[PDB]
């Protein structure tokens, strides 16, 4: 049932009030928190993600942290902003320099029995806590350090519910520092150890989106969060949406996960949206979301070969004609998916239509051809590492260059993995 | 083929027809397998609480 | 007379028994609070359909039935159902979170907290039993619970039980309506631990039935509601004769008797026949002789598969309708001399017929037009042996890179049950080739 | 586009269609082992016929037909002939033949062979019998030869008549069998390639040494190697339609056609309608073809008599390219649409 939300630093709760803010609009419920709405579908499975309150009020199961008080202002003063329980925002003053030994070590570690704390009033609070959902970036320090550090504390006083993430990739096209490849190697050694599902958000492939398909010449973090929050919206809505499929995060993660380190999924959407009129077609819909320029993560799928797939359709159509449209991409193309693995493509639908579309898919690939993302990440990481450049911002904190050479070999066994089960 | 073996009754009838003839573990030892089982997921348990502590 | 205990494990279980349920009030004019006005004997009786019902003082006639899921979504809706007042609460046991697709976690994880609790709420309904014959057993192969905690409660009946027969009415995964990637795990899972424990297992391949619906209902899309009414038509079939007089398969040991001569070869294939939409404008009803063609045609059957290429160890026709013996066995002769109908060698060449005149009961609203005349066999043929080898190769597939293997290792499954059962799978492919090639 | 996949390579004949079928730009070969086939041209041993038809959203297709080998092994097409009404021990076109098992392991018909086998020593008749199994075979006019010879090997044998009377081309004196292709297509038509070819002997026939097999048994393989004269009157051992047909016409004023093919055609036809309720796929979630070598020896009277029936043939060097081609047609192209027929259909409805 329940599931527990975590939106860390400044990434991560810009995404994540984008999100609060779609799928409340798609629930029917208004920025105070009153529902507002037509069909009695939209509250079916309401409460996975919102509590409800006296005179039936919604409000989001939603935890908000940040080691600065800026973006988390900015969220309070935003659309949705009082949505949020205001106990629920959970804040220090330092910030984190974009290091992560500041947000896991030193000013993280200061902060986050505060943030376990809110956590536990939520989760004491569920007839059956299923998880957590964590959105964050990897390459700044508060969601990066301290949003790793989270996830090793929820997995110690929760070690048998279900962890899951949606986490930002640094891109040096999208880049606010130099260090980014240093924080996001040292998030992914955690990420690999401590989630069951992470849904790996390319700023690279978000950007080049932006860029080619949307026609948008500059885009602006707002551009690229539009595309991350229709992204979210979509693999949610089997957690959200009367289906005759349960929200059920344990069954999604036994069904994608046939080897426990290898977790971490490309989405993918269609049609992509920018902030127009023609219906789509099933056919379209379903060659779209597997087009890799429809992949927010910056890898060519055939590169690689998909060991599971999780579809979810959208808006009214003929489920025979998605079935129809599934079952031909892949025995058009089943050199792509692992034959070792049976039947390791699913589908699911639901009649609600995101706002503005009549029809949309997403896409949740879990395909080796990811490891693409964490060589590039693994490759940045080193041009720096190797003359030990910016290191001293890390052992300021009391951090030891061993411990970066720890995480690079962790995060070149993670790509040497995938590698083996695209030749196996 | 010889119909035999013919019951009627007000709800039915039954017979046979023959074209051609002829050419479990204790309860001890359940719980203790599901016990032992149990031992392992605490053993995993304790070895990653171990981890986490160090 | 005696008694017949029901038991529904997970979905899958649960939403075919309340088909069932739903058919066999229907039939024995059952109202949905229970009264059953042509009943002149209030507070009791013995007669056949009390094998199924008990009898309450106020004269409601309560099913021998205990519900089972790790999840309360499904057994909910029966409690907020038509048939609500039908079953008492005792009857009615969930848990608050599922085996999520998981073997292991059905059997041992979870198993073990619910366990105790069911086979008390067995035992209540055993307390209220003269004479108690034994069991059926409604679960899916593919479930985490169907498959898991099944196999863990198939063998405590044993030792509860152990001198009562068992049934299984099990349904056969299908990627056309599956739920996991992992539904070959758990089936030879289940099916490995569970065999032993089980006289007489009736299997339903999903894919048979989705198909029967889309080619002969036309529907496009079946729901599990139309793959239920279906599937419980042919388990009344099945049990028709426990529930009603006669003098074939009349308690659950004939069953093994004409089923079944060797008890790890305890799979028959059902074949069922005429299935006819409602939506049909007009329709020429079929003969004695039409229907029982239709009985060795593949696609008629519960699993496909080719029964021309296997040998039978018995057939039983259950006829519903009208239907007299002459006409049967005019069929019979026909039929013998256009088709490949080859038994083993050690068991004689013929059929066991049943007859009850009271043609199927169809649901109002349902998909199934009324017939005059249907028929469901029962063989117990080699072919079905397809089915084993396309579940084993899927396992096989998998199992070479240990894919998925390590979510049963953490709910402390150890990984040689996994070759173990895969074994005894081989072993049971070998049985059938034996038996009938 | 469709898929299809090879799980023969030791197969002459579909080594061509899988070849062909690319070239069609329509088809894709996948790996051995890939389940999302359209088509499968299968092993030839333990064909898991189990695992076809149950993959939503493709037609599949094999190369086979399940429960064929009772047609195309030896023991099998005996029991087959003498048990089925329709080829009833009363059949004119099969030689008498009958199981035998060695002793090393015991139905067995030696018992009955030697009640036919003494009318023919005590009526005067020639006894010559051959023996065969599904390399190893033995021509004797005295049943002892016989059975002691599969005695000697552990596999069941066959004896049967040995024609005696062959009919022998000229120049040469010798000896020559015939093989017919024939294509059953997934909807049991029965389609005879028009082109056949005789495998001649290279020595002149001799009935006094049944022991030198080389002018006795026309298989290709013993005549290009233990034979004096192989290559000699014909190309390969191997005399066309063409030449055969015009042979007739200027030796015995007949056709071939009309002497020996309507022979061919009426027992292809009852041999696989006899088997079809058992091996139709008509309704099945699979369906099937099959190429069948039928290969049949003429007597002097001009009498066509089957042999066996080869259920995985080669072909002729010179016909692959026509009649693979023709198999890509009418038995794939068929079911797979892609974007002056070689064969002859068998069909006669009689009406009595
Ligand atoms: N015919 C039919 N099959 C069903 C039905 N419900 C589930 N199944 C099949 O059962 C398999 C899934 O097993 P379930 O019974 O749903 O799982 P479960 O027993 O509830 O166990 P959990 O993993 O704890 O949910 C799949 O093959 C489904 O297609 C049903 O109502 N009718
Ligand atoms: C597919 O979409 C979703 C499905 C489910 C979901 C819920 C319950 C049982 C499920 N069995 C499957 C499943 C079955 C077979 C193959 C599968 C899956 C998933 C990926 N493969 C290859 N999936 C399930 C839950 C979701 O959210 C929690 C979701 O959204 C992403
Ligand atoms: N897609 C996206 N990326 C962001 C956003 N804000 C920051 N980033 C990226 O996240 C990284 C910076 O991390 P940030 O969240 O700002 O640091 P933190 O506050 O310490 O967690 C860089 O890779 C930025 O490009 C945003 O709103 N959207
Ligand atoms: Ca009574
Ligand atoms: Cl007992
Ligand atoms: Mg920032
Ligand atoms: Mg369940």
């Amino acid at each position: 049932r329940e599931i527990v939300h975590i939106q860390a630093g400044q990434c991560g709760n810009q995404i994540g009030a984008k999100f609060w803010e779609v799928i409340s609009d798609e629930h029917g419920i208004d920025p105070t928190g009153s529902y507002h709405g037509d069909s009695d579908l939209q509250l079916e499975r309401i409460n996975v993600y919102y509590n409800e309150a006296t005179g039936n009020k919604y409000v989001p199961r939603a935890i908000l942290v940040d080691l600065e008080p800026g973006t988390m202002d900015s969220v309070r003063s935003g659309p949705f902003g009082q949505i949020f329980r205001p106990d629920n925002f959970v804040f220090g003053q330092s910030g984190a320099g974009n290091n992560w030994a500041k947000g896991h070590y030193t000013e993280g570690a200061e902060l986050v029995d505060s943030v376990l704390d809110v956590v536990r009033k939520e989760s004491e609070s569920c007839d059956c806590l299923q998880g957590f959902q964590l959105t964050h970036s990897l390459g700044g320090g508060t969601g990066s350090g301290m949003g790793t550090l989270l996830i090793s504390k929820i997995r110690e006083e929760y070690p048998d519910r279900i962890m899951n993430t949606f986490s930002v990739m640094p891109s040096p096209k999208v880049s606010d520092t130099v260090v980014e490849p240093y924080n996001a190697t040292l998030s992914v050694h955690q990420l690999v150890e401590n989630t069951d599902e992470t849904y790996c958000i390319d700023n690279e492939a978000l950007y080049d989106i932006c860029f080619r398909t949307l026609k948008l010449t500059t885009p602006t973090y707002g551009d690229l969060n539009h595309l991350v929050s229709a992204t979210m919206s979509g693999v949610t809505t089997c957690l959200r949406f009367p289906g005759q499929l349960n929200a059920d995060l344990r069954k999604l993660a036994v069904n994608m996960v046939p080897f426990p380190r290898l977790h971490f999924f490309m989405p993918g959407f269609a049609p992509l949206t920018s902030r127009q009129y023609r219906a789509l077609t099933v056919p379209e819909l379903t060659q779209q979301m597997f087009d890799s320029k429809n992949m927010m993560a910056a890898c060519d799928p055939r590169h690689g070969r998909y060991l599971t797939v999780a579809a979810i359709f959208r808006g009214r159509m003929s489920m025979k004609e998605v079935d129809e449209q599934m079952l031909n991409v892949q025995n058009k193309n089943s050199s792509y998916f692992v034959e070792w693995i049976p039947n390791n493509v699913k589908t699911a639908v639901c009649d609600i239509p995101p706002r503005g579309l009549k029809m949309s898919a997403t896409f949740i690939g879990n395909s080796t051809a990811i490891q693409e993302l964490f060589k590039r990440i693994s490759e940045q990481f080193t041009a720096m590492f190797r003359r030990k450049a910016f290191l001293h911002w890390y052992t300021g904190e009391g951090m030891d260059e061993m411990e970066f050479t720890e995480a690079e070999s962790n995060m070149n066994d993670l790509v040497s993995e995938y590698q083996q089960y695209q030749d196996a | 083929m010889e119909v035999i073996e013919l019951n009627k009754c007000t709800s039915g009838q039954s017979f046979e027809v023959i074209l051609k003839p002829p050419s479990d573990p204790s309860l001890e030892e359940i719980q203790k397998k599901l016990e032992a089982a149990e031992e392992r997921r605490k053993y995993q348990e304790a070895e990653l609480l171990k981890h986490l502590a160090e | 007379m005696r008694e017949c205990i029901s038991i529904h494990v997970g979905q899958a279980g649960v939403q075919i028994g309340n088909a069932c349920w739903e058919l066999y009030c229907l039939e024995h004019g059952i109202q949905p609070d229970g009264q059953m006005p042509s009943d002149k004997t209030i507070g009791g009786g013995d007669d056949s359909f009390n094998t199924f019902f008990s009898e309450t003082g106020a004269g409601k006639h309560v099913p021998r039935a205990v519900f089972v899921d790790l999840e309360p979504t499904v057994i909910d809706e029966v409690r907020t159902g038509t048939y609500r007042q039908l079953f008492h609460p005792e009857q009615l046991i969930t848990g608050k979170e599922d085996a999520a697709n998981n073997y292991a976690r059905g059997h041992y994880t979870i198993g073990k907290e619910i366990i105790d609790l069911v086979l008390d709420r067995i035992r209540k309904l055993a307390d209220q039993c003269t004479g108690l014959q034994g069991f059926l057993v409604f679960h899916s192969f593919g479930g985490g619970t169907g498959s898991g905690f099944t196999s863990l409660l198939m063998e405590r009946l044993s030792v509860d039980y152990g001198k009562k027969s068992k049934l299984e009415f099990s349904i056969y995964p299908a990627p056309q309506v599956s739920t996991a990637v992992v539904e070959p795990y758990n089936s030879i899972l289940t099916t490995h631990t569970t065999l032993e424990h089980s006289d007489c297992a009736f299997m339903v391949d999903n894919e048979a039935i989705y198909d029967i619906c889309r080619r002969n209902l036309d529907i496009e899309r079946p729901t599990y509601t139309n793959l239920n009414r279906l599937i419980s038509q042919i388990v009344s079939s099945i049990t028709a004769s426990l529930r009603f007089d006669g003098a074939l398969n009349v308690d659950l040991t004939e069953f093994q008797t004409n089923l079944v001569p060797y008890p790890r070869i305890h799979f028959p294939l059902a074949t069922y026949a005429p299935v006819i939409s409602a939506e049909k404008a007009y329709h020429e009803q079929l003969s004695v002789a039409e229907i029982t063609n239709a009985c060795f045609e593949p696609a008629n059957q519960m699993v496909k598969c080719d029964p021309r290429h296997g040998k039978y160890m018995a057939c039983c026709l259950l006829y519903r309708g009208d239907v007299v013996p002459k006409d049967v066995n005019a069929a019979i002769a026909t039929i013998k001399t256009k088709r490949s109908i080859q038994f083993v060698d050690w068991c004689p060449t013929g059929f066991k017929v049943g007859i009850n005149y009271q043609p199927p009961t169809v649901v109002p609203g349902g998909d199934l037009a009324k017939v005059q005349r249907a028929v469901c066999m029962l063989s117990n043929t080699t072919a079905i042996a397809e089915a084993w080898a396309r579940l084993d190769h899927k396992f096989d597939l998998m199992y070479a890179k240990r894919a998925f293997v390590h979510w049963y290792v953490g709910e402390g499954m150890e990984e040689g049950e996994f070759s173990e059962a895969r074994e005894d799978m081989a072993a049971l492919e070998k049985d059938y080739e034996e038996v009938g090639v | 586009m469709y898929t299809f996949v090879v799980r023969d390579e030791n197969s002459s004949v579909y080594a061509e269609v899988s070849r062909l079928l690319l070239a069609t730009g329509q088809w894709k070969r996948l790996r051995k082992d890939n389940p999302r086939f359209n088509l499968m041209l299968g092993e030839r041993n333990r064909l898991p016929f189990g695992r076809l038809g149950h993959e939503p959203g493709l037609v599949q297709l094999v190369n086979y037909y399940r429960g064929a080998d009772k047609l195309c092994r030896k023991a099998s097409l005996v029991k087959l002939i003498k048990t089925s009404p329709e080829l009833s021990e009363s059949c004119t076109w099969f030689p008498e033949s009958y199981v035998i098992y060695p002793t090393n392991l015991k139905t067995d018909e030696r018992e009955v062979f030697l009640a036919a086998y003494n009318r023919r020593r005590e009526g005067r008749e020639g006894n010559v019998w051959i023996a065969k199994s599904s390399e190893g075979i033995l021509i004797s006019s005295e049943a002892s030869e016989l059975l002691d010879f599969i005695d000697e090997q552990g596999q069941v044998h066959v004896i049967q008549k040995y024609l005696e009377k062959p009919l022998l081309l000229e120049p040469g004196h010798r000896k020559f069998d015939i093989r017919s292709w024939v294509l059953v297509d997934h909807l049991y038509n029965i389609y005879l390639y028009r082109e056949g070819v005789l495998r001649t002997s290279s020595e002149p026939y001799n009935s006094a040494n049944f022991q030198d097999k080389t002018c006795h048994l026309t298989n290709h393989c013993i005549q290009k190697e233990y034979s004096k004269n192989y290559g000699r009157y014909e190309e390969g051992n191997e005399m066309f339609f063409e030449e055969f047909n015009q042979y007739l016409m200027d030796a015995l004023n007949t056709t071939l056609e009309n002497s020996i093919l309507l022979q061919i055609k009426h027992i292809i036809r009852s041999c696989l309608m006899c088997i079809e309720p058992a091996i139709s796929t008509k309704h099945l979630h699979y369906q099937s073809f099959q190429l069948f070598g039928f290969d049949f020896m003429v007597d002097e009277e001009l009498k066509v008599w089957l042999i066996e029936v080869n259920g995985a043939p080669a072909c002729a060097q010179k016909l692959y390219a026509e009649l693979c081609q023709g198999i890509v047609d009418v038995a794939i192209s068929s079911v797979f649409p892609l974007a002056t027929s070689i064969f002859i259909k068998l069909h006669h409805h009689h009406h009595h």
